[PDB]
């Protein structure tokens, strides 16, 4: 079962991995059967674990909780369809529960305790400074609501897509000029917007200049305290 | 090294022996430099202490090598076959996207240019999952995503072409997952 | 008593969907739910100053000791302000501070206490990288200012028009009728004076605030490359690549030794 | 003119859309 | 010889069957399988005729084969004998043309169509004329804050283009709603939709400023009020109210139930633009009104749009289609195909496909 | 002596590096650009991989991009060449800064034109 289970396991990336446009007639047969197939050996697997293992043991360890949460996934909704009842919307999400098969893989690497150990204990010397970072973009999303605010009116015919009249609109719009994409074709909007190049007008470069200043000292501001937290462990 | 530039090199002039496998041995000349720079020293140090750090942050990698292969499976599952687009926003599906149309310039209609028509497919689409780790490569780069971001939102159905701002809780998907990305480069 | 900054937690946070779920308008209109919003404020008006009075009763003229409970007067003491401003009316200034309101929120809730203290502690060592890129900037501001005055103003119009003439998908890229810069071979088009210009105005080298803008967008390496190739279409190549290509790789350098900066101070 | 043609009681308007 | 094209073109679009693939059809395609026959130079047409085929204008917005267009030509092939009959039975014949509703132009003789050619055959005013009655208009135009941008750009145009669809038995008047109501036209009633004052309407529609804050109570009391003032001496029939808004929030339902409890006046709404605003009421003020709501993208769909509101009108003439066909001369204008002045007499073709078997009829 | 005269514009600098002469007494600020003028020593060996680097990736690219018809709008166009040498050194320090190079990527494809300056007959 170190080299049974692979057979399976690369086998079920390579099935829900094919996934084409068009698949042409015989592939789309071949993914619901392979489903049908592979979660045949995934309850025996499982259930040979159930017996010969201790029930308590299985339970406890974390990994195998999670291939409890898949098996009993794979039976739902393969029963869902039989029954018919279901919405097309919902039938596209069954679908996406599966992808979650590809941590099976995961089952590997080696240091995956000590990874995960290392990524989850940075997490939570986070978690205080990216709450203040999601702070920080409503501020500077209500804020650019209310300057621009739909003055993105211009009569013009091209799309200026990234518009503030919405509030996701704008919460898309400032993480994109946090992140760096295309600060430069927002600008050059919110300038045309007021009264575009002029001494009161130009004066909006100020809102795109602090957001793309302070918005980025304070991401790097959680590029230190992952390495004080990153640099506890390097000590022992 | 010097072995393999060597004898492409002596082969281009058995390929220039028949002119009178060409271009191709001339550019195996270029390794040359690379000699030199293992006449160097300083690097020995630079680049050893680099291999050090990857022994151990190889499992991160590993890791976020993953994710680009998991949000390309959630990624095709999700946007097969959208992202195309009929050259003149209304005509919304296959046969009939096809044909002659007008252009109208700048702004006014007393301008039109006629233009003919057809699919546009825009190519970073999520069709394979080979061939949706390469439009979700770019986005990881933070490098024209709000094109293909503002894309993305847009769409509807199988195949027909882009309705104006349908269902922006897709871009939910390229959020976190640039979010996460820029917590494993980090 | 204890639960004081619960309900003034929960009343902030509304005042934060509040400010959400205003949808603006072009010039002057409102929907209804817009409409409603408006006389919400009069709520959150009222009992943030109901609060606040009561702070005052509390203590006094000593209990601006917190700096954070200092601007909690500052953010009332403009909207009372506003209802002046509202009565002359039977402007869009003090609309704006009313976006300052979630900062009270982080003033509420403790533990983001501990966060901007620490934020503004990295800000001392980062003090002399910061002003040396304050002396990069002014250096290359100074520097294209006195290179490429004026030289943007050239046009591709055609024959004689107001029409600027593009393909398809061409910026609005400047000429030069003298050498090295653009033949202009857009057929049926002669360069004259005037203003074809960078995108829309902004992007010029005159004035001294408009050369420090358009060396500031090239500093963070997005958009480098239309100064670059709009000085390369009006001078004409071969020499401005030393100026961007000196300013991205010293942007460079002395932006990846501010990362370095924090990462001392704190080890 | 002296014709005209205006709302019979038929017509079904259940199209529009 | 009209009664002879419509009682032959109904009789031939009773067995069609409607084919749907077409690997079997060969027209003209006057613009350039197809044909390409001899000429006689001809001088009643005073140019090169073909007298052995028709020619067929496609516009070039349309086609590719699209079946919609591509089965048209079938059933219409058979029009041919009876084009052709007309000339023997009495020469001196200038076009004969059997336009339709999906673009089409059969004409006989067949001739060379005379650098962009626009020319929709159902935007001409020999078509608006006999595929209608004559029309009480009143367009409505929001101008409030919202439409500012694009989408008031689109109304300046698509009033411009609505109105070239007016004969001059067609009465309207434009007016605005916003905060108020009022005639932006210098009218302040309903005019005659003369060439010369068609020209008033268009240069009051582009210089509408775009500010305030909709109610659609004012506008449409506005509205209804125009549409009575039996003084003026308006034309006495099919009553249309058009409104180019963007969107809105807002039934009007304390107003309809005040003025159309007898269901009078036909209400097309255009909603125009690519605003995020919600068209739900909107599609709801056309369908209780037997109305139809239309949707403007862009321009472009301008041209296609503004003319389909004729197909809504000629509901009533369809079904007294034993008395509707009279003919309808129109009053002399400029032929597209270079001849001089011409009048042309018109006559509807309507669909017949079930009658004195009645059927479902769908 | 011209008032009695383009060239003059490279003189001009030499009046701008009195700005210079400021960080002079700056006594906080010398001390950093001397640290790493100090620190010029493993970094400059680093640097010759990166210039080897953009001059392998100049020669494979030049000679199998070029050909490649320098029409405008179509972003391989009269600035961003792939032809010559250090039009071909100045596109991948483009694609080095990140500016936009998945449109490169785009422009190099099966059918772009062949520049009618080459044979293809
Ligand atoms: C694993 C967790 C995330 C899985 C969410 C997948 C749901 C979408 C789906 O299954 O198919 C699309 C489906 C398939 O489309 P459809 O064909 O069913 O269209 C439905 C038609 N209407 C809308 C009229 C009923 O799209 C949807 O409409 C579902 C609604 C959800 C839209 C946004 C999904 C969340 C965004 C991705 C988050 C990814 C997080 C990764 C961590
Ligand atoms: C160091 C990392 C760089 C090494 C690159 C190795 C790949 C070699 C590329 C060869 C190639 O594909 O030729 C393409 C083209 C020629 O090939 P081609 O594709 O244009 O012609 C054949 C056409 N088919 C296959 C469609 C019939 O480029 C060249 O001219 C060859 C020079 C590139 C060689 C670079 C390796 C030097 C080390
Ligand atoms: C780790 C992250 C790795 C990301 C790489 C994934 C590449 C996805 C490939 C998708 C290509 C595609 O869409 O097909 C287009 C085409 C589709 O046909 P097409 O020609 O009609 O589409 C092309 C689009 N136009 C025309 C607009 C140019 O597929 C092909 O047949 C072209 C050749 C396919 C070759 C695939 C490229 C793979 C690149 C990976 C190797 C890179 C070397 C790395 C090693 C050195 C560094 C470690
Ligand atoms: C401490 C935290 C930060 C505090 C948050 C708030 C900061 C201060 C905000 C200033 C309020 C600006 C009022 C908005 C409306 C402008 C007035 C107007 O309508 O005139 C329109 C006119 C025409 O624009 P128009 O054409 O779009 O409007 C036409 C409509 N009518 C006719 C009704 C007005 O424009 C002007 O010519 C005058 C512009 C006013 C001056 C512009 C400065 C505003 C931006 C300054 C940058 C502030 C950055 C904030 C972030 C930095 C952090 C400190
Ligand atoms: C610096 C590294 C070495 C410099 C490269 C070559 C410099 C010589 C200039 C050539 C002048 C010439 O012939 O014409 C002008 C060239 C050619 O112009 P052209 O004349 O061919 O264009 C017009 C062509 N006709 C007339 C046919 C229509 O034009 C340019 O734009 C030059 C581009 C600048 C070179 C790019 C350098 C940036 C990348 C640096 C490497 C990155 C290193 C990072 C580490 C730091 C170490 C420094
Ligand atoms: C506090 C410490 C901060 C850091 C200190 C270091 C900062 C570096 C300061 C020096 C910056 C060097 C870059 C400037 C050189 C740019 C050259 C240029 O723009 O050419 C355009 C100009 C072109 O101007 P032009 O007008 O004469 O061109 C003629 C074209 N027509 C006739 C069509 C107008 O070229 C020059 O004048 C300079 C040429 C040589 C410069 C190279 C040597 C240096
Ligand atoms: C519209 O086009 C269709 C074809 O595109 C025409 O249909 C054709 O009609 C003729 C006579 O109605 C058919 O001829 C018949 O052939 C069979 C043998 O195939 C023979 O047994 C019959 O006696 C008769 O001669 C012809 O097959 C048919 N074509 C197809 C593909 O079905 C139609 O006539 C066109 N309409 C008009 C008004 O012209
Ligand atoms: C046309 O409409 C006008 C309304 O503007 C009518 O004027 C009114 O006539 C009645 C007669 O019953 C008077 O009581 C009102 O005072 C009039 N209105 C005003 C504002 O003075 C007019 O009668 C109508 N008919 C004609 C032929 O003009
Ligand atoms: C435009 O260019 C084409 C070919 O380049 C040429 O045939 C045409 O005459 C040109 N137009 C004018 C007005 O010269
Ligand atoms: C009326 O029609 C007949 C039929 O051909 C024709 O002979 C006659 O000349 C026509 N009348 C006139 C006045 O042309
Ligand atoms: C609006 O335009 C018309 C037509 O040019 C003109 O008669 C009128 O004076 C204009 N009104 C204003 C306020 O500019
Ligand atoms: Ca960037
Ligand atoms: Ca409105
Ligand atoms: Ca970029």
């Amino acid at each position: 079962f170190y080299w049974l289970v692979i057979l399976i396991v690369a086998l079920n990336t390579l099935s829900i991995a094919s996934e084409h446009h068009n698949q042409p007639l015989w592939l789309t047969h071949l993914q619901d059967i392979a489903n049908r197939v592979l979660l045949s050996l995934f309850t025996i697997e499982m259930l040979l674990k159930m017996y010969g293992l201790g029930l308590r043991q299985y339970f406890m360890s974390i990994f195998n909780r999670f291939d409890c949460f898949v098996v009993c996934s794979g039976i739902l909704e393969l029963l869902l369809v039989e029954s018919g009842a279901m919405t097309p919307l919902g039938i596209s999400v069954l679908r996406c529960i599966r992808l979650l098969r590809l941590f099976k893989i995961t089952k590997y690497w080696t240091s995956l305790s000590n990874l995960v150990a290392s990524l989850l204990n940075s997490i939570r010397s986070i978690a205080s400074l990216l709450l203040l970072l999601f702070l920080f973009i409503i501020i500077f999303a209500l804020l650019g609501m209310q300057l621009f605010g739909g003055r993105y009116d211009f009569e013009d015919t091209e799309v200026r897509r990234s518009n503030f009249d919405n509030f996701p609109q704008a919460l898309i719009s400032v993480f994109q000029v946090l992140t760096g994409e295309d600060w430069n074709s927002v600008m050059y909007n919110g300038i045309m917007a007021y009264g575009g190049p002029s001494y009161p007008g130009v004066l909006v470069c100020i809102y795109f200049i602090i957001l793309f200043v302070c918005g980025n000292y304070i991401l790097l501001n959680v590029f230190l305290a992952i390495a004080v937290d990153n640099l506890a462990e390097a000590e022992s | 090294n010097y072995f393999n530039i060597l004898d492409l090199l002596v082969v281009a002039v058995s390929l220039i022996s028949m002119g009178l496998v060409v271009k191709i041995l001339r550019v195996l000349r270029v390794l040359r430099p690379l000699r030199a720079i293992n006449r160097a020293k300083g690097l020995k140090h630079v680049v050893q202490c680099v291999f050090v750090a990857i022994r151990t942050i190889g499992n991160i990698v590993l890791v976020t090598t993953l994710l680009q292969f998991m949000f390309a499976c959630i990624g095709v599952q999700l946007f097969k076959g959208k992202f195309f687009s009929c050259n003149d926003l209304s005509k919304m599906t296959e046969e009939e996207c096809r044909g002659y149309y007008y252009v109208y310039k700048d702004g006014d209609p007393t301008q039109m240019e006629l233009r003919p028509r057809q699919w546009i497919h825009n190519d970073f689409h999520f069709d394979n999952v080979l061939s949706a780790m390469m439009s979700l490569f770019t986005v990881s780069t933070f490098e024209g995503w709000p094109q293909l971001l503002y894309r993305a939102i847009d769409s509807n159905e199988e195949d027909m072409g882009p309705v104006y701002n349908n269902r922006v809780e897709m871009a939910i998907f390229f959020i976190i997952y640039i979010i996460l990305i820029a917590f494993f480069m980090m | 008593w204890k639960p004081f900054e619960t309900i003034i937690l929960l009343t902030i946070f509304a005042n934060c969907v509040a400010l959400a779920v205003y949808l603006p308008m072009p010039e002057d209109d409102n929907n209804s739910l817009n409409l409603g919003l408006e006389k919400l404020e009069y709520f959150f008006l009222t009992v943030f100053s109901i609060e606040a009075a009561m702070k005052i009763i509390a203590y006094g003229f000593l209990f601006h000791q917190d700096a954070y409970l200092r601007s909690g007067w500052n953010v009332l003491d403009f909207i009372i302000v506003f209802l002046g401003v509202f009565t002359a009316i039977l402007v869009k200034a003090l609309r704006a501070f009313r976006v300052l309101r979630p900062l009270r929120l982080v003033s509420g809730v403790p533990s983001l206490q501990v966060v901007l203290n620490s934020i503004f502690k990295a800000m001392l060592p980062l003090f002399h990288i910061a002003l040396l890129v304050l002396f990069m900037v002014i250096i290359y501001a100074i520097i294209g200012l006195e290179l490429f005055k004026g030289k943007m103003h050239k046009t591709c119009y055609y024959i004689g028009t107001d029409i600027v003439a593009t393909v398809e998908n061409e910026k609005p890229s400047p000429c030069a009728r003298t050498g090295s810069g653009r033949p202009c071979t857009i057929n049926g088009s002669e360069c004259r004076g005037g203003w074809p210009g960078p995108n829309h105005g902004i992007t010029h080298f005159d004035n001294f605030g408009f050369s420090m803008l358009t060396v500031y967008q090239c500093i963070t390496m997005e958009g480098w490359t239309d100064v670059l190739y709009w000085v390369n279409d009006a001078i004409g190549n071969e020499w401005p690549w030393i100026y961007f290509v000196t300013l991205i790789l010293l942007g460079s350098f002395f932006i990846l030794n501010l990362v370095l900066g924090v990462l001392s101070g704190e080890f | 003119p002296d014709v005209c043609f205006d709302n019979n009681v038929l017509e079904d308007y259940t199209d529009c859309x | 010889a009209l009664v002879r094209l419509a009682l032959e073109a109904e009789k031939v679009q009773a067995a069609h069957q409607w084919r749907e693939d077409f690997a079997s059809v060969v027209y003209y395609n006057a613009k350039d399988q197809r044909i390409k026959p001899v000429f006689i130079d001809d001088a009643n047409f005073r140019r090169q005729v073909s007298y052995q085929h028709a020619a067929v204008h496609i516009p070039t917005d349309i086609y590719e084969g699209s079946t919609i267009v591509l089965n048209e030509l079938n059933w219409t092939s058979a029009l041919d004998d009876v084009f052709k009959k007309n000339r023997e039975e009495d020469p001196s014949l200038l076009w004969q043309v059997f336009g339709s509703a999906t673009g089409l132009a059969r004409y006989y003789p067949a001739s060379p169509w005379v650098k962009i050619d626009l020319y929709d055959v159902r935007r001409r005013p020999w078509y608006i004329q006999g595929a209608a009655s004559p029309k009480d208009m009143l367009i409505l135009v929001d101008v409030s804050g919202s439409v500012s941008g694009l989408t008031l750009k689109l109304i300046r145009t698509s009033v411009s283009e609505m109105l070239e669809t007016l004969s001059d038995d067609d009465f309207v008047n434009v007016a605005s709603f916003n905060s108020n109501a009022q005639d932006v036209s210098c009218f302040q009633h309903l005019v005659q939709a003369n060439v010369r004052n068609k020209k008033v309407l268009k240069d009051a529609v582009n210089n509408i400023t775009a500010k305030g804050i909709t109610d659609y109570k004012k506008g449409f009391s506005f509205a209804f009020e125009q549409l009575l003032n039996y003084n003026v001496s308006r034309a006495n029939c099919n009553k249309i109210i058009m409104l180019f808004t963007d969107g809105g929030e807002e039934r009007a339902q304390e107003i309809f139930a005040k003025y159309n409890k007898d269901k009078k006046v036909r209400v097309f709404t255009f909603s125009v633009g690519q605003h995020n605003y919600d068209r739900g009421p909107i599609q709801w003020m056309a369908c209780e009104n037997k109305g139809y709501y239309y949707e403007i993208p862009s321009i472009g769909a301008i041209r296609i749009n503004t003319q389909e509101y004729l197909d809504v009108l000629g509901r009533p003439m369809v079904l007294a289609g034993d008395k509707a066909k009279q003919v309808q001369w129109t009053n002399v204008y400029l032929d597209a195909l270079e001849l001089g002045l011409v009048i042309t007499g018109t006559l509807p073709v309507f669909n017949i496909t079930g009658q004195f078997e009645n059927k479902t009829n769908l | 002596i011209d008032t009695f005269r383009i060239s003059s514009a490279f003189f001009r600098l030499f009046r701008v590096m009195r700005l210079i002469k400021l960080l002079s007494r700056a006594e906080g600020v010398r001390t950093l650009l001397w640290t790493f003028i100090k620190s010029f020593q493993a970094l400059p060996y680093v640097a010759l991989l990166i210039v080897m680097l953009f001059f392998i990736y100049a020669v494979i690219g030049m000679q199998m991009f070029g050909k490649i018809a320098l029409v405008d709008g179509t972003q391989i166009n009269r600035n961003n060449n792939f032809q010559t040498f250090p039009q071909a050194v100045l596109l991948l320090f483009r694609c080095a800064t990140g500016e936009a190079w998945q449109e490169i990527l785009l422009a190099c494809s099966y059918g772009k034109l062949c520049d009618p300056e080459s044979d293809y007959a």
